[PDB]
C-alpha cells in the first residue's frame, strides 16, 4: 500500500487550478517520478470528476512508448495522486517558446511519434484523445515524445462512431468541434496539424485573444503558410488542416495509415518508430537526476507540498485509486 | 511566444 510518506518531495515542476506536479523520489527504491497532485474539493467544485477518472482509467489501460506511464495512483482525504514516469526534457512548449521554430526533420520525428501513439489509441484502445497541444507533449530523457493528460479522452469510440462534448483547448479546436454537430476521431489529426504547424512555422495556424474572433478564424479562414516552408510539409499541413473532416488526411477508414503513407514521412519505417530505433535529434542536456532546467523557474524555484475511508460530497472517495503497475 | 493555453470542457 502506497501513501504520501513513501515519497520525498523535491521540486515543483508546475502549478495550476487543480493542483501541482512535483518531482519526487520514492524512498524505498531511489527512483524518480513526477507526482501530479490534485485537490478533491477543486475537482468537485468545477465538475472535473469524470475527467479525473478518465485520466486514471486511460493511464492504467495504456502501454505505449510515447504515452506517459503511470506507476501508482492513490488518494488521501483531500488529494488524488498520480505517480508518473518523469519526462526530463519538459514540455515541447518550453522548447518552442525559446527556439521559436524546429527544423522539418525534427518536427517529422516528433510527428511520427505522435502518430504512432494516436494510431495506437484509436486502433487498439478505441480512444479519441481530443486535447492535442504543445503543453501536453513532453520529452523523456532520451528525447522521445510523451503525451500527457488524458482527462479529455473519449473511450469506446470504434471506427466512425461520434462524440458530442464541446471540449479541448480554444486555440486548437477543430472546426467540427466548434460546429457543435457531432465529430469523429479525425479531430486528433486536426490537433496534429496544429502542433506540427507550430513546430515548423513558429506560430499557431489561427490566433486571436478574443475567442469569438478566434473561433471565426478556425471556421472560415483558409490555411496559410510561411513561404519558407517546404513543399512536402505544406502538403501535410494542408491535409491535416482541412476543415471538413471527410476531406482531412486521416479522416477516412484508413485513419492514421493515411498520414503514415504521406510523402512527408516517405522513408519512415513505422515499426522502427514504435521500437524507438529512431535517434532523437535533441537529447535533453540534464546534469543530474533532479536537474529541472527544462521547467520554468517560476515553478522550480518555489516550495512544494503544503481518514482513509471518508467519503463525502466535497471530498469523495474515488474508485480505482489503489493502483500500482505490475512489473 | 504565445501564452500558455488552458484545457476546458462544457
Ligand atoms: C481534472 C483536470 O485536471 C487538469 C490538471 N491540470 C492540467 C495539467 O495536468 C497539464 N499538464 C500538461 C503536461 C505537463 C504537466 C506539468 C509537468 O511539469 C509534468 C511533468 C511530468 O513528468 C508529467 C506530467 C506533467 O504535467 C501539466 S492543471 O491546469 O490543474 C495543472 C497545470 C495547468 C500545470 C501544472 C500542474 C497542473 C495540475
Amino acid at each position: 500500500r502506497v501513501t504520501m510518506n513513501e515519497f520525498e518531495y523535491l521540486k515543483l515542476l508546475g502549478k495550476g487550478t487543480f493542483g501541482k506536479v512535483i518531482l519526487v523520489k520514492e524512498k524505498a527504491t531511489g527512483r524518480y517520478y513526477a507526482m501530479k497532485i490534485l485537490k478533491k474539493e477543486v475537482i468537485v467544485a468545477k465538475d472535473e470528476v469524470a475527467h479525473t477518472l478518465t485520466e486514471n482509467r486511460v493511464l492504467q489501460n495504456s502501454r505505449h512508448p510515447f504515452l506517459t506511464a503511470l506507476k501508482y495512483s492513490f488518494q488521501t482525504h483531500d488529494r488524488l495522486c498520480f505517480v508518473m514516469e518523469y519526462a526530463n526534457g519538459g514540455e515541447l512548449f518550453f522548447h518552442l517558446s525559446r527556439e521559436r521554430v524546429f527544423s522539418e526533420d525534427r518536427a517529422r520525428f516528433y510527428g511520427a511519434e505522435i502518430v504512432s501513439a494516436l494510431d495506437y489509441l484509436h486502433s487498439e484502445k478505441n480512444v479519441v484523445y481530443r486535447d492535442l497541444k504543445l503543453e501536453n507533449l513532453m520529452l523523456d530523457k532520451d528525447g522521445h515524445i510523451k503525451i500527457t493528460d488524458f482527462g479529455l479522452c473519449k473511450e469506446g469510440i470504434k471506427d466512425g462512431a461520434t462524440m458530442k462534448t464541446f471540449c479541448g483547448t480554444p486555440e486548437y479546436l477543430a472546426p467540427e468541434v466548434l460546429e457543435d454537430n457531432d465529430y469523429g476521431r479525425a479531430v486528433d489529426w486536426w490537433g496534429l496539424g496544429v502542433v506540427m504547424y507550430e513546430m515548423m512555422c513558429g506560430r499557431l495556424p489561427f490566433y486571436n485573444q478574443d475567442h469569438e474572433k478566434l473561433f471565426e478564424l478556425i471556421l472560415m479562414e483558409e490555411i496559410r503558410f510561411p513561404r519558407t516552408l517546404g513543399p512536402e510539409a505544406k502538403s501535410l499541413l494542408s491535409g491535416l488542416l482541412k476543415k471538413d473532416p471527410k476531406q482531412r488526411l486521416g479522416g477516412g477508414s484508413e485513419d492514421a495509415k493515411e498520414i503514415m503513407q504521406h510523402r512527408f514521412f516517405a522513408g519512415i519505417v513505422w515499426q522502427h518508430v514504435y521500437e524507438k530505433k529512431l535517434s532523437p535529434p535533441f537529447k535533453p542536456q540534464v546534469t543530474s537526476e533532479t536537474d529541472t532546467r527544462y521547467f520554468d523557474e517560476e515553478f522550480t524555484a518555489q516550495m512544494i507540498t503544503i481518514m482513509e475511508c471518508v467519503d463525502s460530497e466535497r471530498r469523495p472517495h474515488f474508485p480505482q485509486f489503489d493502483y500500482s503497475a505490475s512489473s | 511566444g504565445r501564452p500558455r493555453t488552458t484545457s476546458f470542457a462544457e
